[PDB]
Parts: structure tokens; sequence; C-alpha cells
């Protein structure tokens, strides 16, 4: 029935957890970071973080603790998945090969049991005698640690307290004891219990203390020295050691809640505290050396340190360095200084780590303008709020820029016969040549005895016999090095000027109109081996020596003027070996011979921005598999260079492109630069492994980014972005936003910091009177509609909404016969006393210019969660209703029809006269607008209940849905159109567990397509709470089946990190049902195929009947699958 | 334990920021009162009151007649589409979970108990809930501010002369 594909375009960036210890080696400080499904391992050092190994798991990491059982050389790792997959991991490294082996594993799920609020707690005993798991209320799961229990057997000790807040094991306890915080009728208390592995019960423990603060939320076991625990709350931080009891109440807390903490000293003394607003604190414990015997805890104080990103995770490394793991904003590496500098902060950020999550909304846009998408998102929240621009391409780091206009070419050069680095850069101009010398980082004019400067150079560089060559329009000059001077020169027999110039280390082929001359480079002499007259004006030349040959090309690639041809010629005799008649109007600009992986090709570029590429046989010289792409519009110049190992071609033009090979398939990658007229590799000591680039006015040296990667441009907002549109005509984006302002005695509400809405250029406030018939300390939400510039992204205009009015939906569009393009917002009057809005409105603005204009207004009796432009009309959902409004000539929106069969219509998507509705709990429904009738008709709905979160239309018959339990699904309109009941239903044909919470779906692609053919159809990108960006397409039953087989084979061979089965992981799953995936294939699995050994590769293919298209079956080879998957990787 | 839920939009909002749903929690929606106590905000209430006229509301389960009212059906086990009104479905759950079957909610514009004339001129929303395993049914209707709130569930008439006939919540009821 259904055939979909799902690949990760961007791995989750939000940090869910981060622990620290000695995992890689007992004498190494490791930093383990949990994204969601990703596990990153580092080594802490001087520079700080050294990436060691990164892996994935088939599940969401919920618990992650390092620990050390007696008898282990280094630490072991504990991990519990959200689907309850448990395991103990060991870091084992033999050679350049690293593996994370499994010492034990099992699924600790219970058949019944209520998942506790405050979720899964996973703690480990200090003695390493056992693991404690609070998975369900009233139950505490225990797992013994005998090197015997590898299947992770466990028992459930009952717990009276049915509502635990937090739990930790205590230190210095002959018997493992649990100290937690709970809440019953009497309030919140904190008791203890001992855990006996023997009897398998829980007795009664050391101490008890009823009624701690009502907001007591964290527990902390203080180490050996002090023993006992600490309890963090709202203004209440207390110590409890049986008989001891301390209690401070720093007003510094009061403001925000302390959510995370970390022990700085192995003994207690210092701890880090994390505020919910980003405040970093320090908790100190004053140790009192009695005089003789033992040591008590005299006192404890709190000290503000500074501001960081809103922290989720907090880990102290060493030498005053701390890693701040964020979920709402970028994560960071911070240094704690002894002295609080200006303003008063010991906190100074070192490194900032991009985080796109949460992604609340997004839109695809061709900003730069030319067939390449780009994602603009509403990421983060609160103070960490922001916009992100995500683009594909290769990046270059500019290292110098000189104002040299008119550069007509440039070549790298070795001035010192002995040194192997470049130290000179030759520049060409209309009629001269200028030689720049390279001193470290300094570049300055210089002369080179043998070279002429009053002529244009067509080529120059190092050649055979410690010689140097310079070919100008006037002649080709051979220059000595150590002796240094002109030691030979060639010129056409009649002084005619050289028109085209090709040249490698030992040979030269220049053209004088139609005349071709083959010369060879020998000591102190240039030898003219031959010559010929081409049937037409020569346009371009290449004699690049390919193959294991030795600097002597047997072939000569030439491009002609008249018949717009590219032809191969045997070098000695200029004998024709192949004449490829191409293009038609424009002549070839550039032509080059090169090798990409193992194969040789011929590239030829027209003045069209058009590029032809053939397979080349360097023996026979015949061109094969003629292909064509469009790299732009200006003529294109081809040049070769070697990034790291391999070698690629740099294509200079208005659309700069790096051409290379992946798995035998060429790759055209766009460079993130404006326009490049000429390029050349430059490898000096000052500019190691670099590129010398040149446009129409400036020289520029920098270095290429190895290979392509999404680049993330970010725009701070300092407040929460909620929705976003794009208005072409206005050249800008419309963004819904909210900020936190607290009530103030001075009549209204102030704020907490400057933000995009406040520090705006223009500004305005709602003047509406439609409605008008907290304490002080309470927080209040204020919404705004920002108008950000497409190019500068500065906030042009900001607009405030009525007090208490939340803006929930946005949309840029035209309506009726109205010529103008408005910005339309849907809202809701939110009062805490109501369970759901009863009032709201649809405001219609316009940014005709300079400022925003409030054109119209329309009252509504509920929240306008979603709205979409619909065939000139405006579709919108209010609460339980779906309404279609018309736009008169009198500029008013007026109801035509409605649909009321919903609990709460949150999401809306349109295609034609069909409409897709996403409801709180009645999953998707399909409506159709009946024109003649003037209202709506229910076509079909999904009869399975589903708490939606996002929705999308893959095509007329298939609808994609994201649900609140991290699952994706597809519903289809039954094909058995033989009954009005069968059409009424839409079968769930696709089920897949994503393990990601989805907020937005939107047709689009971050990949080019103007490049002159896809195994997939469609392209829906999607945003995630973890900052993860995915893609979804459609396959033919053919490909699906192959890939489904592929998966099952691969699963037999891929070593799964925690011994978790891929099929378990991808099984649709909720607190209700659990089913096997179907209709879905994850390309993450399929793409991991290209990363295993041929042996394993050959095993995966073993005994597989494969159809290479020949319709004639054959035994499948690894290369068949390589070709298949390589094609698949190109959809993103 | 009983906690007051959170206005939908507050839930809508924060869920796009934090993947956590927040469902699993013994909450009662804001503005609703647990009209059951024979002899948060629950409120103790008299079983009945023959003092004021008014036809009783038939048991929900019995799936009988009550026309000016809205019917809600909720299946705790999933497998069947829920139907009715947001609040109907919300209370149905909170109702099954706690042993409660009567609920009241008086709109914003309204100043213990003594409802009658002083508090008349509007409508007060009632809720009746039935069990039957995993299957939970609810009948919801509108009552005059005039009216008395009791454990018994009837459709009282009006004592005040100001109390209205249809509200904007009383429509589409059948
Ligand atoms: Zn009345
Ligand atoms: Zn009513």
């Amino acid at each position: 029935m259904s055939y979909n594909y799902v690949v990760t375009a961007q791995k989750p960036t939000a940090v869910n957890g981060c622990v620290t210890g000695h995992f890689t080696s007992a004498e190494d400080l490791n930093l383990l970071i949990a994204k969601n499904t990703r596990l990153e391992i580092y080594v802490v050092t001087a520079e700080g973080l050294r990436p060691v190994k990164e892996v994935g798991m088939y599940g969401k990491i919920a618990v992650m603790e390092l620990f050390r059982p007696k008898g282990e050389s280094k630490d072991l790792l504990f991990i519990l998945t959200a689907k309850y997959n448990a395991c103990i991991l060991e870091y084992k490294q033999s050679g350049e090969s690293i593996d994370i082996i499994t010492r034990a594993h099992g699924n600790v799920q219970d058949r019944i049991g209520r998942p506790s609020e405050t979720g899964i707690i996973g703690i480990i005993d200090p003695e390493c005698r056992m693991i404690g798991l609070r998975l369900y209320d009233g139950l505490f799961k225990v797992i013994p640690l005998d090197r015997d229990n590898k299947e992770l057997k466990a028992f459930n000790i009952r717990l009276e307290e049915l509502h635990v807040i937090d739990v930790k094991f205590l230190y210095g306890c002959q018997a493992p004891t649990i100290c937690f915080v709970y809440q019953d009728p009497q309030g919140r208390h904190v008791k203890t219990y001992e855990v006996s592995l023997r009897e398998k019960e829980f007795n009664k423990g050391p101490w008890k203390q009823e009624n701690v603060e009502a907001e007591a939320s964290m527990v902390i076991a203080v180490p050996e020295p002090f023993g006992g625990a600490i309890i963090i709350g709202q203004e209440s931080i207390t110590y409890h050691n049986g008989d001891k009891y301390l209690a401070i109440a720093p007003p510094i807390i009061k403001q925000s809640t302390i959510v995370c903490h970390n022990r700085v000293d192995p003994n207690g003394s210092r701890y880090l505290l994390g505020d919910m607003e980003g405040r970093l604190f320090m908790l100190l414990l004053e140790k009192e050396e009695q005089m003789d015997g033992t040591v008590t805890l005299k006192d404890l104080r709190v000290e503000l340190l500074g501001e960081t990103s809103i922290a989720e995770c907090l880990t102290y490394l060493d030498n005053g360095v701390v890693f701040v793991g964020s979920r709402l904003g970028d994560s960071q590496l911070v240094k704690l200084n002894v002295d609080s500098n200006e303003q008063g902060s010991y906190v100074v950020a070192m490194e900032t780590f991009t985080n796109l999550g949460p992604i609340v909304d997004m839109c695809v846009v061709d900003l730069e303008r030319q067939g390449q998408g780009q994602l603009v998102t509403c990421s983060g929240a609160f103070k960490e709020g922001s916009l992100r621009i995500i683009r594909n391409g290769i990046g270059i780091h500019e290292h110098a820029s000189i104002d040299l206009p008119g550069i007509k070419g440039l070549w790298p050069l070795r001035s010192d016969p002995n040194r192997e680095t470049y130290d000179t850069l030759v520049l060409s101009f209309v009629g001269q040549t200028r030689v720049l010398m390279l001193n470290g980082e300094e570049v300055e004019e210089t002369e080179l005895m043998g070279f002429v400067d009053d002529q244009q150079t067509f080529f120059c560089g190092n050649v055979a016999h410690q010689q140097l060559i310079q070919i100008t329009s006037a002649s080709v000059r051979l220059v000595s090095q150590e002796p240094k001077a002109l030691v030979s020169e060639w010129k056409e027999p009649q002084a005619k000027n050289i028109s085209v110039a090709s040249c490698n280390s030992s040979q030269v082929v220049v053209a004088v109109g139609r005349a071709l001359y083959y010369l060879q480079i020998h000591p102190q002499e240039l030898r003219q081996i031959s010559h010929t007259e081409m049937e037409h004006e020569v346009a371009c030349l290449d004699i690049t020596p390919l193959g294991d040959s030795n600097g002597l090309s047997p072939l000569c690639a030439i491009g002609l003027w008249t018949d717009i041809s590219a032809r191969i010629l045997k070098l000695p005799s200029f004998e024709l070996l192949h004449k490829e008649m191409l293009g038609g109007e424009i002549i070839p600009r550039s032509i080059l011979m090169t090798t990409f992986e193992s194969s040789h090709y011929l590239l030829c570029a027209l003045g069209d921005g058009a590029l032809f590429y053939f397979g080349l046989n360097i023996e026979t010289g015949l061109l094969s598999d003629r292909k064509k792409v469009t790299l732009g519009t200006q003529p294109t110049v081809l040049r070769t260079f070697r990034s790291l190992s391999t070698t690629n071609v740099f294509a200079c033009s208005d659309r700069p492109t790096v051409i290379y090979s992946s798995n035998h398939k060429l790759v055209f990658s766009n460079v993130n630069l404006k326009e490049v007229n000429y390029m050349c590799p430059l490898n000096s000591d000052g500019y190691p492994d670099s590129l010398a680039l040149a446009n129409n006015s400036t020289l520029t040296i920098g270095t290429i980014d190895e290979i392509q990667k999404l680049h993330i441009r970010t725009v701070p907002l300092y407040e929460s972005p909620r929705k976003i549109c794009y208005q072409e005509v206005s050249q800008c984006f419309g963004v819904l936003s909210s900020r936190i302002e607290v009530q103030d005695t001075s009549g209204g509400t102030t704020a907490l910091r400057p933000s995009a809405s406040t520090q705006a250029l223009s500004s305005s406030v709602s003047s509406s009177k439609l409605f008008s018939s907290t304490s002080f300390g309470e927080e209040v939400e204020v919404h705004n509609l920002l108008i950000i510039d497409q190019h500068t992204f500065e906030v042009l205009h900001a607009h405030q909404f009525l007090q208490n009015e939340y803006a929930l939906s946005l949309v840029s569009c035209k309506l009726g016969k109205d010529p103008n393009t408005y910005f339309i917002v849907g809202t809701a009057m939110v009062y805490p006393e109501e369970a759901e809005p009863k009032q709201g409105r649809i405001v219609v603005f316009q940014y005709s210019d300079g400022k925003l204009q409030t054109v119209a207004e329309k009252e509504v009796k509920g929240a306008v969660y979603s709205m979409v432009e619909f065939n000139g009309k405006l579709l919108a959902s209010i609460n339980s209703t779906v309404r279609l409004y018309e736009w008169t000539t009198e500029k008013d929106v007026r109801t035509e029809c409605n649909h009321y069969n919903n609990i709460m219509a949150l999401y809306l998507k349109t295609k034609g006269d069909f409409i897709l509705v996403g409801d709180l709990m009645r999953s998707v429904l399909l409506l159709a607008y009946k024109p003649m009738e003037g209202n709506f008709e229910e076509i079909a709905r999904d009869f399975n209940p589903n708490w939606m979160s996002a929705v999308e239309i893959l095509d007329d018959d298939n609808f994609l849905g994201a649900e609140n339990a991290f699952n994706l699904f597809v519903c289809q309109k039954d094909s058995a159109a033989t009954t009005d009941e069968e059409r009424q239903h839409l079968q769930e044909v696709g089920l897949f567990h994503l393990g990601e919470f989805v907020n937005v779906f939107c047709h689009g692609s971050l990949v080019m397509q103007n490049l002159g053919s896809t195994p997939t159809q469609g392209s829906v990108l999607f945003g995630t709470v973890n900052g993860m960006i995915g893609l979804v397409t459609s396959l033919s039953e053919s490909w699906y089946n192959l890939l489904l087989d592929m998966q099952n084979r691969l699963n037999k061979v891929i070593k799964s990190v925690g011994k978790i089965e891929h099929s378990f992981w991808r099984s649709f799953h909720t607190e209700r049902k659990t089913e096997p995936a179907t209709g879905f294939i994850d390309g993450d699995l399929i793409e991991s195929f290209l990363d295993i050994s041929r042996p394993k590769m050959q095993e995966v293919v073993a005994n597989l009947q494969y159809d290479d298209g020949s319709g004639m079956k054959r035994e499948a080879t690894a290369d068949d699958l390589i070709k298949v998957v390589e094609e698949l990787t190109r959809i993103h | 334990l009983i906690e007051t839920g959170l206005n939908t939009v507050e839930y809508f909002t924060s869920q796009q920021v934090t993947g956590t749903s927040s469902l699993g929690k013994n909450t009662i929606p804001p503005g609703v009162t647990g009209l059951l106590t024979n002899a948060p905000k629950i409120a103790i209430v008299p079983a009945d009151d023959k003092t004021v006229p008014g036809k009783p509301i038939p048991n929900p389960l019995l799936g009988l007649d009550s026309t000016p009212s809205t019917q809600t059906v909720l299946d705790l086990s999933g497998k069947t589409l829920p139907s009715g009104s947001y609040k109907g479905v919300k209370l149905a759950k909170f109702g099954k979970e706690n042993l409660m079957t009567r609920f009241i909610e008086e709109p914003r514009e309204n100043p213990d108990f003594k409802r009658g004339r002083d508090t008349g001129g509007f409508h007060r929303r009632e809720y009746s809930i039935g069990w039957v395993g995993d299957e939970v049914k609810v009948t919801e209707w509108c009552n005059p501010s005039c009216s008395p709130i009791t454990a018994a569930a009837r459709r009282f008439e009006c004592t005040c002369h100001q109390c209205p006939v249809t509200c904007s919540e009383c429509e589409r009821d059948t």
C-alpha cells in the first residue's frame, strides 16, 4: 500500500544529558554527552575537548551513568532507553579501531505500572552493589551487580510513597540506602530505606525528616567526608545528616528555580547550581575540623557566578572549566575565573555549540535567489530565542583580501628550487603581469628577472629541470632558477600572437588562431616537436597527463570555435581520435582532462554556464556516457586542486562549484561565495593548503571546507519566536513572538531584558476595542508580530497585541480580488481561569511600506490555532471549528461555511479543494470544499485515536502525521472505491517510530535541482524539539521491497550498540498499542551500509537476486548496492 | 491528588518547546468544580432539591433522550475515536479516575452556594458521567443561574425572570 523513506538531514543538537568520568582509560578525563539517540565521547585536555568516538543507539537515552565495579580497570557505562532497553557498556579499543562492547543488557520494562511524573530516575550505588530504577510509582526496581547477572535480572521492591520527586544513594552506609523526597496529603517530606539484596526487601533507614520546603525538588548525596544529603528548593536549601540539620534561604534563588547541579570537588565542598533563567550559582560547604576526631559541616552559602545558556546539564571539567548542556539554546564551554570582572561575573564563555532546538516552526525559502532552498527556523525559547538560517554548500575561510581589479588569471609558484612550498603568486591583467612574493603572511609586488611584466600571461609555473615557464600572448619563455634568467624562448615564425595556452611540467601546446604547436620542455631549450592547423579557430586547450603515465600526455583536449566542438587529439601527430559535436550557439570556454576516483573524464564548459562531461579512455581517446549540467550563466573556467587526499575541480563562475566524485557518481557542490573569475591552489608556509581566489575587483586567499555541510547562520531574538512566514513582495519575514514581562506596582508590567520586540525600529500597539466589557510578582506573556528584513534580518517593525492576547497562527497571502499582500494573524484571549479560550480574533495587516497598517479585524469566540490561504479564501480553525472566510471588496472577512465535528482542530493543510485537519485526539480527517454547495463535506477520516502534533499531505491520496509519542504515520484513501463506507475510511498504511517530537512539516528541499532524475518522489522536511531536521519521500513498490530486504540483511550484520534490535526500536509505540513499523524505511539504516567493510558488504549482498534494470536477473554484487545507496544519499 | 489543569493554549504552547506531553496527571480543568459530596475546588452539595421544578437528566449510559444537551463518549483503552466536547472528554477521564460523576462550571461573568435570583441571568454548565468499564459516557447541559446545584442531575426551570433561554454554549445541543 504505502511506501515512504525517512532520513536525518540534521542530527539532534539539543543536549539531554552529560556525565563525566574515566571511560576511555583510568588516566583520562572523559566527557560523555547525550543528545537523544546520540552518544558523544570526548577527552578533556589543554585545548579542552578532543572528539574520540560518536555513536548512535536504537532508542532515546534516558539514563546515563558511569560507574566502577570492584575489579575493573576503568569505568563502565549505564544506559537506559525510554523504551526501557537497559545495558552496561565497555569502551574497548585495540588499534585505530574503536568499539563499545556490551557487558550486559536487558529490557527492564514492567507489564503494568504508572510511569511517574518527574520521569525515569536511574541511580547507581556508591559501592556498585546495585542499580536503582524508579520507573513507576509505588515501585522501585533493583538490579544486582554480580559479574553473573548479564541478562540484567531484576526484582521490584514495593514503595509506600506513591509520589517520589527525586532519589539518590547515600555514602558511608554499610547497607545501601536510598534517600528521597516525596509528597502525600501531609506535604513533602524526605525519608530513607536500606536495600537488602539478600532478603530483597526495604527495611527502615538511618534518618527521617518530615516537612521540608513545599517546593523541595532535588536531592544530593554528599560524599564520604560529610555524608548525608542536600535538598534544593525555592528559597530553601537544607542539609540533612540524621542528627545534623542546616538551612539557609538566599533570596538570590527566589527569582527562578534551580534545575540542575554538579559536584565540583570529589568531596563535597563545592557544587554548581543551575537556574531556570541561566544563572550559574556555587554552593559551598564549610567543613569544621573539630580538633581531634571527625569533621562536621559548619555552614553553607550560595554565590552567584554569572549567566550561561539555560542549562539542562552541567558538568565541571578541570582547571575551572565547565560544560553547559542546553536544551533551549546553544550549549557551551565556560571558564570560571577567580575574580569577577566588569559587571560582576566569574563566568566567561569559551566555545559556543550550535543548537537548533527546539524548532517550533520553519519555512523553506530561496533567499539567495536560484533553485537552492534554505531553511529559516524559529528555534530556542525565552532568553535563548532566535532565528536560524540553514544552507547547504561548501565554505571557505577568507584569510586576506587585496584590492586588485582586472585580474585575468593567476598561478602559484616555487621561487626556490629547493623548498617544496609556494612562495610566489603570478597575476595577469589586460596587458601586464604582476608578480607578488609571499613572506609568511605578507604579500608585496616583486620582479622575477626571467619574466616580462608588460604583457598578459596565459600560463606560468614550475617545469622540468629546475626551470620556470611563462607563456604570454607574445611568446613562451623558459626561465632558469638558481642561475635565474631567460634560457630559451619560442615565438611563432611570424611574430603572430599566441591566442590559447595549455602547458604541464614537460610539454606545451599553444594556439595561434587555427595553428597548433606542440613543444617540449628540455634543458635550456624549448623544442618544437610538431604543428597543425585545426579546421577552426581554437577556443580552449588541455594536455593534462592522466593515468600512471609519466608527465607526458599522449592526448590533447581541444575546444573549437565554429562547429562548437570538443575533440581529442593524439599528441605527437595531432591525429583526430574523437570529435564530439556539442551545444550549438556558444563556443567552449574551458576544457579539462582529469581523474576522479579511479576513472578518467573530459570536462568541457560553454559560455552558457553549461557543462558537458564524458568518460575518457586515455588509450583510445573516445568519449563515453555524454552527460550535461548547468552550472550557471556566465562563461565557466575549470581548474584542478587537491583538498586533502583526493583531487577535485574548481569551477569558476557566477555560481562557483566544486566538482568531485563520491561512489563513482560525480558531485556538483555549490561554494558559499559570490562570484569567482579565477582560482588556483596556493600552498605557501603563510597560506598552508589554500586557495587563491579572484573576482572582478579583488584578490583573496582562504581555505576550503573539506567537504560540504549545513552552515548555520543565527539571529538572536532574546524572546520566544512562535511562527514565521515569508512575503516576497515585502522582501521580508513575518514572525510571531512572545516575551516575559512581570507585573509591576507602577500600573502595568515591565520586562526582564532588551529583546527583538522591544529594541525595534518601528513599533505599535493594538488599538482594538473588541474586548473591554496578576499579583505583582506573577509572570505575563506579551505577544508581538515582528517584521524582519530578508537580507539584514533586522526587525523593521514590531506590533504589540492586546493585553492577554496570544498570537497563534500566521500567514502571508492575497485574497479575493484584492491586489495587496497581507500578513494575517489568528489570536486567542488567554485567561488562566478558563480551560480554553472563548474569545479571539483574526487581524489583517499590511506592510505596504515603512510601517505596518492594521487593515481589518474579525471577532472570534475561541482560539485561532491554525489558518491557511485557500483558493482565494482564508481557511482557519477556531476551537472545535473549521471555518472558511471570504474577503469582500469592502475589505472584511465574512463566514461562509463551517465544520464542527472535532474536539479541537489544531492543524491545517491544503491541496486543491481538499483539506487536512489535525485534532487534539481524533487524529486526521479529510474534508472537501464543495463549490456549488457553498460548504464542506467529510471525505474520510482515520478511525484510530491519535494525539497529533503535526500533519502534512504527501499527495492526493496519502497524508502524513506526527503524534505526541514520537511516532509518524501515513493514512491513505482506500482504493476500493466500491462503497460509501470504504471511501469513508482511510487506512493507516504507514507506521514508524521516530523517537523525535515533531512541530512542523513543510514541502521543500535543501538540495539543488537546476543541475541539468530521482529514485524518490516528493520532499517533506520536518522540524524537531531536539533540533533534529528530517526528510520524507516516496518510493515505488519496487525500491521499497529491495530496501526492506536490505534492512533485514544489514540488521544481521550491523553491531547494535546496546544489543537493541532495530525492529524493536522502530516499532510504532504508545502507552496504548505497540506495532511493527511498516510502509517506512529509514535511510539512516540504508545509508550506514556505505560505511562497512567490503567483506561485510559482500555478506549483506550474499544470495540476493538483483535487477540492474536489464530485467535479466543476476547475482547481486556489493557495487550494485553501493550505486543504489549512493543515489539515495543525494536527496539531502 | 488533585491539581488544576492548564488552559489549552498554555499546554499547546509549552508542548512545542518541551516534547513532554503532560497528560499523566490527576488534574481538573480550570473553572470546573467537582459537584459531588454527598454530605482544586470540589464543593459539598445536597443530593437533590424538590424545591425547584425541573426534569431529571437520564443516566448517560442509558443513551436515552435529553436533546438540549451534548453527548460525549470516551474510550480509555484507545481503539475508538472519542466524541463530543473538549471539556466533556476531559472530565470523562478525571471522572473515571476519581470516584466523581457531577461537574459544574460557571462562566467568567458571574459574581459557597445560594444560587437563585441574586446570581441569575445566565447559564451554568452541568456534567453527568457514567462508567461501564473502559467506556465512559457524558451528558452535558445548560442550567439557569437561577437554579440550585445538587448531586441529582435535573434540568431546572427558572425562578429569576432574567435567566435566558439559549446561551452560545447552549446551542448545537441535542
Ligand atoms: Zn434565573
Ligand atoms: Zn446554554
